[PDB]
């Protein structure tokens, strides 16, 4: 898994990749690791298949319960820790899970927080959760500024997942893109590995050791 | 010890290593030189075991320097890293291993071409326009997979080294107190000494 | 431990030997484990002192609980509480029981009891680390209806035999005769059982 | 894996199943567990595949031997307590398990062997994960005084048993026959009752189907004259 | 020491078509190297136009299709007897499985039917829970030498078109009745003759808007 | 750990009309880390082709000890090795290693240059030598690679063809396995030509 | 969790045209030793169903008083209780198989190997199996522990499939059972000569044989056996 | 987390705690504040096993801030470390103990005098001039033996202090990321922007 | 396994069970137990097949070079012979076996070898794992200097309880008689020996 998110100008840019794998059979090249949470809040997934999918669906269903009750959306904080001290209940039991609360409020402005299973809960710009994340974290940093555009930090975060899903075992299939505005969540499309390689080996001229 | 990195440019190959020696809690040294020279055109850097690194790195160029002596004849880059190789295939079958891991740099005189070549503790051989031993490979090939081109220049070779060393001064755990860097060219082997 | 019950015409008779083992160490040669839980309701005791103990106490305020409520219980019943107790703490137990009773409409009964906590009604029973070594003796010499007298030799002899190859098993032959005449006691020495 | 040996009026025949298995996943559907170890002494084996292979090869490379040596046909006895003996020493980590059979001037002969080294005797025999149910079969239609008919038929039957009940045996069924007096005749593929059913449908794909990104000529000749 | 799992073996797979789908299954049932059965049905039809296989250890297997079963019922009880859509029964599965997190269904739940607007739907389970929607999944033993063949005849992966070389892909043309029934008979066996725990039978239940039909095919018994 | 599972690779090997052919995949990697996509399995000595999958370093020292025995075996018989004869050598060799295996899985491939047959031959860790008539493989998606040749192939295909059916064989094994594919590349082998064709796969 | 003691070996039935058959030695094991040689493990339910057990005894026994039970509160307020709502075979299988699920759900489990036989109200042959661990199946022919080995085997020769039920008699099929007996007889070590066999047909009812044994045994080919191998004395 | 450091100088304590967090092989933040404001006069820095450190410093906090609304009045810092103590006691023998250790800076009001208290997870109270938890004393503590004296101004503190953290930096292996410094004095709490 | 070897008047006589077992599968119902290790020296076999076979034929080779140096050896060499193998390779051996022979000046002699590699020289000797049920029996039973008939129905009544009670123990019952007149092998069946 290779998931990640950063801040920037124009809000926040979301990307993971679509792998699962038992071992080393690869289960599945089409899972959805962002969770729409609601139209401003989305959640990313890594670890566990079920413990993540289960408890981001649920975490849906206690946002909605907030608004329902205090008449305003949840923020990011109060969203990213239902979670955190949901996960610190069962901890020691085994769950396995790192996931990117990632929204956008009037009050915080783009937000993200890192939510893991230990317990551990940490806001940050930018963050990569996953066996690959290592390999996001290299194309990232050397290449991030807040002055981006949505179109460059769209790439960036879209490059980023390629790199990883090249060099991971455990990370591939196809990257999911998304851009938190001030206006909400925006897809921007299913993106296959095995047709995304070739296109960026050829236009960006990288990848000169593969042979093409 | 910890990292060391490789990579093959047009005229030349370079060689990072990292400075840090150390044993426990403790740093014991920050100026270590995790590399011998085999021969005037041949670099070899090494990773692994405490003792069993530089006991194994000695050795072999001992037996490096004996051949060229014998033979009045440098070896190609080629044929020190099977004849590295071999050693480590033979040693992962002993009663005690060298438990090492090596990065051979070497500019061929015959061809005109420079070469890299990683050898792990196994005697795992492959040559490669870039390469990397221990956990630094996972930081550092997503960055020489975007930017790495093949008709680089020495100086865009530091350039690129430069932005991988910042990277794992940036992302990985341990101080690792910088890295000393070497070039292996037509000319032979030099040391970068500011980085 | 060496113990045993057979029935006979007239009734069953109990024997047991006298010995218990911390190991090697002998910590009592003069040990009881022919133990009553009903007048003429008896058990003969193998496996852990503690369990065994705990246990006849436990059937013994059973049977007495059921006396004064249902009068006299039979021999079934006593084997019954036995077996709810062995089955139900299998997991915690160590305990190998021969019931042993005589009724008159039933006249001598016995029913033997390992560690799983099944129950077992057979004419006569063997149990305990020494009983392997009579299997043989005991299913070759064994009759249906003997005397009394016949029956103690057979129990003398058997308990004997295991005792001389058992480690765990000596000291003194402990009997108790179960019949309508009574209870009766009788105890067999070395110098007697070991020179047969 | 199931392998049989029965005896017989004038001889012995042993039998043997195709199927080779590493975990759950079928390695050979037509696996060859008959072994020759001289020409009129043949061997079935269970166990680690190398090993029965292996172990047959050398005892039959020094039975050979063995009889230039001594200007004698090879005996049965022979082959059992040499592979006994080198199975003894290496302490069952050789996994063979054999049933050796054969005819001689001696007679005719049939025997078992495990890894560990121990030897039996027996008029019928069998070994492997099916052999229980071989056993099975055997033990409800063996007699004595068979024909040479009727112990092919029973080995066969017992090899049957095996394929069908044990998940460890399938595919065909091998035989051979050593009979006194005459040449051994090995029975290849004696029966073939699981052939696979016509596919329904042809799964040739149109050329130009697959990407290419380069093609070479491979030189394999040697260098050349001129 | 007590082990309360089992492999009972066997192998299950579901295929989405345009207005149709199907789930197939072995009827061979295994404990270690004998057979217990040679016709064990395998995949339920659950009512509301739904069929479900747990594949595995077939005692939770059988549990939890039980259960979900029950669900369907007091589905109907409960909401005016409103037919449960696929994709609430998924969910609802879901919450079965992860209802036993640490002492896990040692099953590989698939289900199929039609979904909402008509289509043909396949969903496929973890044993903790973890579900998604596919157009094709197999289950099972050997799953493993199953998906490949139809991601490759399904969903015609690493195929291009004649003349082009690598350029134009292969067009994704729907698959019919007939042609899917083709490549399950196909999928088993091949995997009968390569895996010892797949044989003896093929079931394989088709649903449609008219209801859910049957087809039974030998398969070889060694 | 577990040493045929380190580096991850494949190979396949079918036969088709008066031709064979064998395939492997181009991935070496440290577990999760990929570090190679040109480390190539198959080696060929004369006209006899070997494919080897898994410790790298023992597929490395295998073509190594094949390539000095049968270079022995020319210069003594004077003649090139055949692929039945080189079968046995390769069982010999790791037999005698019984106690203490190269941890690889060896595919033969070759056609008999006097009878015009085509040979393929497969092997286990050990020596155990798999001469099949339809197909063998190897690797850390064996058991994908039989679901795909199990299905896909039949018998007396056409050079050509060939090349289609274990083209797509190895491709959508691979393709199931995380350890295997970056790059792929497939022989076609005639009695007096051998075609080498490297295919375009997905690089995850 | 817990380890079996007491234990009880092979249960074998099969499948025939009117009904079924089933069979079970009278041993009860206490590990090597042949300890107890008049154990009843065949416990008929009414006049329609046999429960064939193998395993654990002391859970035998625990199980026998389940069903003995079962019956007794059938019959409370139940007047057709010897008629239409009387216990049927697989009425029985189910609450088995539910209890023994829920034991291995508690960690606890009841260790045995069950095999309900009977036949239905409707005249239809019921053959299920159940044990320790909760699983269960159906086949023309079920059997336990080493049976599973080496009864089966025999007693599909007799009936392979489904269709071949029709066309097996009763005399058929219980010579098949007594054969897989001595079979076992001969090659498990934990068995005994001493058996009972069920017959449970839809015309004939229940027939249960107390006190059989292995018969007709070959045992003198061993006397031609010397040694093992070269020795000829 | 890793390093935390405690002094208490003439007037004033100063804590000084990492930024860095480190998740297997990356650091995945450099800016992290491992304290939190118990009072207007009381700071907790903590280090331990994650997720517990933070949830435990905010159960605290809670609990407090809960007291001084009630009483309108603000505890010693001699009795919220006492407090603390008390529930790591509690803690230590529960199914699941907080692995959690602390440090308690505060200024006593009544008494007009600084206050440093180092709490392990164990419960294990002392009062000291300066302080540490894991690794850091090993490297701290004899520095802080030489130089410190108890009449130190707060300039004199954070000399001291950079000595401390230059040494760490030198001698340790992990990449700590620098330090967050904070002073509590009897103008209650603030922190050094740039150190 | 149940092992036996009983001297008597005229010599000495071997007895043995038929059973081969891999845990509960009977690998062999037929075995034949009692090994010649030379013309009048015979031994019975217990333990592991394999191990009690590489014995016996390591044995028979040493006293066949013997009797071609130094004429017949005796019982008590042939003993000798077995203990040196079982008692250096103990660490690596299971093998309980026991030896008898017949010599015209020191008639029927019976030596047991168990585990250990120790020798005890015994009026008779029992081993293997049904030996347990038959010690009280044999004890009881056995007397010197009996008759042919008599020895032969003392075994037969043994072994037979020594197979009903060992799941060990089972088949055919062989004897091997040794005395002046020669070697007569003897085979009892089940349905002989069962009924007794
Ligand atoms: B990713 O690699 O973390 C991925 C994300 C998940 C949401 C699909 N996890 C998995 O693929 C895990 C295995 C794993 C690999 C590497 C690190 C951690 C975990 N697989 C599963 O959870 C899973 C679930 N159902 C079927 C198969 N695999
Ligand atoms: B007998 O040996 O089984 C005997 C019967 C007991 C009721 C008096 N048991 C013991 O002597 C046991 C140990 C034991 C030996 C052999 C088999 C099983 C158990 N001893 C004790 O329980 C004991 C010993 N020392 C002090 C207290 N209890
Ligand atoms: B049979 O099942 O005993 C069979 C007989 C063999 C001699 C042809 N054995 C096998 O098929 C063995 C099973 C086995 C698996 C693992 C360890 C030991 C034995 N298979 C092999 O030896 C084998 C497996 N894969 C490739 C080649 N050979
Ligand atoms: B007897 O049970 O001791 C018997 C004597 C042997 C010489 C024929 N031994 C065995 O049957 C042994 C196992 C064993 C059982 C009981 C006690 C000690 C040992 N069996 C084998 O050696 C054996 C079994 N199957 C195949 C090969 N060898
Ligand atoms: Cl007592
Ligand atoms: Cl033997
Ligand atoms: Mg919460
Ligand atoms: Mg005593
Ligand atoms: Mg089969
Ligand atoms: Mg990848
Ligand atoms: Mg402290």
């Amino acid at each position: 898994t290779t998931t990640l998110a950063f801040r920037f100008q124009g809000g926040i840019i979301v990307a993971v990749d679509s792998r699962a794998t038992a071992g080393n059979w690869v289960a599945s090249q089409t899972v959805k690791k962002v969770i729409e949470i609601n139209p401003f809040l989305l959640g990313t997934i890594a670890g566990g298949a079920a413990d993540c999918q289960f408890w981001e669906t649920w975490l849906g269903s206690q946002c909605r319960l907030h608004e329902l009750r205090e008449k305003e959306r949840i923020s990011v904080a109060a969203a990213s820790k239902i979670l955190s001290n949901l996960v610190y209940q069962y901890k020691g039991a085994g769950l396995s899970m790192g996931t990117m609360i990632c929204g956008y409020t009037r009050k915080e402005g783009p937000t993200i927080y890192y939510v893991d299973s230990d317990g551990t809960r940490l806001k940050g710009d930018i963050f990569c959760v996953g066996s690959g994340q290592t390999f996001a974290y290299g194309v990232l940093d050397s290449n991030y500024k807040w002055d981006l555009s949505v179109e460059d930090a769209l790439y960036l975060g879209k490059r980023s997942i390629l790199a990883a899903a090249h060099r991971d075992a455990y990370s591939g299939g196809s990257v999911n893109l998304y851009h938190v505005t001030e206006d909400g969540w925006i897809y921007h499309g299913n993106h296959d590995v095995g047709e995304l390689f070739w296109k960026v080996k050829e236009e960006e001229g990288s990848f000169n050791n593969v042979i093409g | 010890m910890d990292i060391i990195l490789g990579i093959r440019v047009q005229d030349s190959v370079i060689l990072a290593s990292s400075k840090a020696v150390t044993r426990g809690i403790s740093v014991l040294k920050d100026s270590d030189d995790k590399t011998r020279q085999l021969s005037p055109h041949t670099l070899m850097s090494f990773a692994g075991e405490a003792g069993d690194t530089v006991q194994f790195a000695e050795y072999i160029q001992a037996n490096i320097q004996l051949y060229s002596i014998r033979e009045d004849y440098e070896l190609s880059p080629q044929a020190v890293s099977s004849f590295v190789r071999q050693e480590l295939a033979k040693s992962i079958r002993s009663r005690r291993p060298y438990q090492v891991n090596v990065l051979i740099g070497g500019y061929d005189k015959k061809k005109n071409k420079p070469e890299l070549y990683q050898i792990d503790y196994l005697g795992t051989k492959v040559e490669l326009p870039y390469g990397a031993h221990g956990y630094s490979g996972f930081y550092t090939f997503s960055l020489l997979d975007h930017h790495y081109r093949p008709d680089m220049t020495t100086e865009e070779g530091l350039d690129l080294l430069k932005l991988c060393v910042q990277e794992l001064e940036k992302r990985m755990p341990m101080d690792f107190k910088g890295v000393i860097v070497k070039i292996v060219d037509k000319d032979g082997i030099r040391q970068v000494d500011d980085f | 431990t060496s113990i045993m019950a057979v029935t006979f015409k007239d009734g069953v008779i109990l024997g047991a030997d006298s010995r218990t083992t911390t190991g090697a160490y002998i910590a009592n040669r003069v040990t009881d484990k022919l133990t009553r839980v009903h007048d003429k309701i008896w058990c003969c005791r193998s496996g852990s002192a503690a369990d065994t103990q705990a246990i006849a106490d436990i059937v013994q305020y059973h049977l007495e609980l059921y006396t004064s409520q249902y009068g006299t219980p039979s021999t079934e019943t006593a084997a019954s509480v036995f077996k709810e107790l062995c089955y139900e703490n299998k997991d915690n137990l160590t305990a190998g029981i021969i019931v042993a009773g005589y009724d008159d409409k039933n006249k001598g009964e016995v029913y033997t009891i390992p560690l799983g906590g099944s129950v077992h009604k057979l004419p006569y029973a063997i149990a305990g680390s020494g009983s392997t070594f009579i299997y043989g003796y005991c299913d070759k010499n064994f009759r249906e209806n003997m005397s009394k007298e016949e029956t103690v030799d057979f129990i003398k002899h058997s308990l004997s035999q295991a005792i001389k190859w058992d480690g765990s098993s000596g000291g003194v032959i402990r009997m108790v005769v179960l019949t309508a005449a009574g209870v009766e006691r009788l105890i067999f020495y070395p110098d007697e059982y070991e020179q047969l | 894996t199931t392998i049989v040996g029965v005896k017989f009026n004038n001889g012995v025949v042993i039998a043997a199943d195709t199927r080779s298995t590493q975990g759950p996943i079928v390695a050979d559907k037509n696996c060859a567990k008959l072994h020759r170890i001289s020409p009129k002494i043949w061997c079935a084996g269970a166990g680690t595949a190398a090993d029965t292979e292996a172990v047959t090869q050398l005892i039959g490379s020094n039975i050979e031997l063995h009889s230039l040596y001594t200007s004698r046909e090879p005996r049965v006895v022979s082959a059992l307590q040499m592979l006994k003996q080198h199975l003894f020493k290496y302490q069952g980590h050789i996994g063979a398990y054999l049933i050796v059979a054969g005819v001689d001037p001696t007679g005719s002969h049939l025997f078992s062997i495990h890894a560990h080294g121990s030897t039996d005797v027996g008029y019928y025999l069998s070994l492997g994960s099916g052999s229980l149910a071989a056993m099975a079969v055997l033990e409800s239609h063996w007699k004595q005084d068979l024909t040479k008919e009727e112990a092919i038929k029973l080995a066969s039957d017992a090899i049957q048993a095996g394929i069908w009940n044990d998940l460890g045996s399938g595919s065909n069924v091998d035989v051979c026959v050593m009979e006194i007096g005459k040449d051994a005749e090995y029975l290849r593929n004696y029966l073939t009752p699981n052939v696979r059913e016509e596919k329904q449908k042809s799964y040739k794909f149109p050329r130009g189907t697959t990407a290419v990104l380069k093609e070479s000529i491979v030189n394999i000749c040697d260098i050349q004259e001129e | 020491q007590f082990n309360p799992y089992g492999d009972n073996g066997g192998t299950i797979l579901g295929i989405a078509g345009e207005d149709f789908a199907v789930l197939a299954g072995d009827t061979r049932n295994i404990t270690d190297y004998s057979i217990n059965s040679r016709y064990e049905p395998k995949v339920f039809d659950c009512g509301d136009n739904i069929v479900m296989s747990a594949n595995g250890f077939a005692a939770d297997g059988d549990a939890l299709v039980k259960r979900f079963k029950n669900s369907v019922k007091w589905y109907h009880f409960d909401h005016n007897d409103k037919k449960l859509s696929i994709n609430s029964a998924a969910r609802n599965i879901q919450h079965l499985l992860y209802g036993k997190r640490f002492f896990p269904y040692y099953v590989h739940t698939i289900i199929a039917g039609l979904d909402e607007d008509g289509k043909g739907a396949v969903y496929s389970f973890d044993p903790v829970g973890s579900y998604e929607r596919e157009q094709c999944r197999a289950g099972g033993a050997a799953a493993s030498l199953i998906m490949p063949f139809l991601d490759n005849q399904v969903n015609f992966k690493n195929q291009y078109e004649p003349g082009t070389n690598g350029k134009v892909k292969k067009p994704l043309k729907y698959l019919s009745v007939e042609e899917v029934i083709k490549l399950v008979r196909d999928s088993f066996t091949s995997a009968t003759e390569r895996h010892i725990q797949v044989g003896d039978g093929l079931e394989i239940l088709i649903v449609t808007k008219d209801g859910v039909r049957k087809e039974f095919y030998e398969l070889k018994r060694d | 750990s577990d040493p045929s599972s380190i580096n991850g690779g494949i190979v396949v090997a079918m036969t088709g009309k008066d031709c064979v052919a064998i395939a492997c995949d181009l991935r070496l990697g440290s577990q999760s880390l990929g570090v190679s996509n040109k480390f190539e399995k198959i080696f060929h000595y004369g006209h006899v082709f070997l494919g080897i999958t898994g410790l790298a370093t023992d597929v490395t020292t295998l073509n190594e000890m094949f390539r000095y025995k049968t270079n022995l075996y020319k210069l003594k018989e004077e003649r090139a090795i055949e692929p039945e004869t080189f079968t046995q050598l390769v069982s010999s060799s790791l037999y005698e290693r019984r106690f203490g295996p190269y941890f690889v899985g060896p595919v033969v491939a070759g056609i008999n240059s006097k009878s015009g047959k085509p040979f393929i031959a497969g092997f286990d860790l050990i020596g155990c030598i798999d001469e099949a008539k339809d197909f063998i493989v190897s690797g850390t998606a064996s058991d994908q690679l039989f679901g795909m040749c199990e299905s896909l192939y039949e018998p007396n295909l056409e050079p050509e063809d060939l090349f289609e059916t274990i083209s797509q064989a190895l491709l959508n094994a691979a393709d199931r396995d995380a350890l295997s594919g970056w790059g792929a590349v497939v022989y076609i082998i005639k009695k007096d030509e051998v075609v080498k064709r490297y295919l375009k796969m997905r690089q995850d | 969790t817990q380890q079996p003691i007491v234990t009880g070996t092979s249960v074998i039935s099969m499948k025939y045209d009117n009904g079924v058959i089933i069979a079970a030695d009278n041993l009860g094991s206490y590990g090597s030793l042949l300890r107890f040689n008049g154990v009843e493990r065949l416990i008929p339910v009414g006049d329609n169903t046999v429960v064939g057990i193998s395993g654990d005894i002391s859970d035998m026994q625990h199980i026998e008083r389940l069903l003995k039970d079962l019956v007794t509160e059938n019959a409370y307020d139940n007047p057709l209780a010897d008629a239409e709502e009387a216990l049927e075979p697989s009425y029985i299988f189910e609450y088995l198989a539910t209890v023994m699920y829920q034991r291995r759900s508690k960690m606890n489990p009841l260790w045995n190997a069950i095999i309900v036989a009977g036949v239905q109200s409707n005249g239809d042959q019921f053959l299920r199996y159940v044990n320790l661990l909760g699983v269960t199946y159906s086949s023309p022919t079920l059997a336990t522990g080493f049976g599973a080995h080496m009864a089966n085997p025999l007693l599909r020769k007799v009936v392979d499939r489904e269709s071949d039920i029709p066309k097996t008699t009763v005399q058929v099929a219980e010579e098949a059972i007594v054969n897989a007996m001595r079979v076992l007889y001969y090659r498990d070590a934990r068995s005994s000569r001493n058996f009972s066999l069920a017959i449970i047909d839809k015309n004939t009812g229940l027939t249960f044989k107390k006190n059989l044994q292995v018969e007709n045994m070959k045992w003198d080919f061993a006397k031609d056996i010397k040694g093992y191998g070269t020795q000829k004395i």
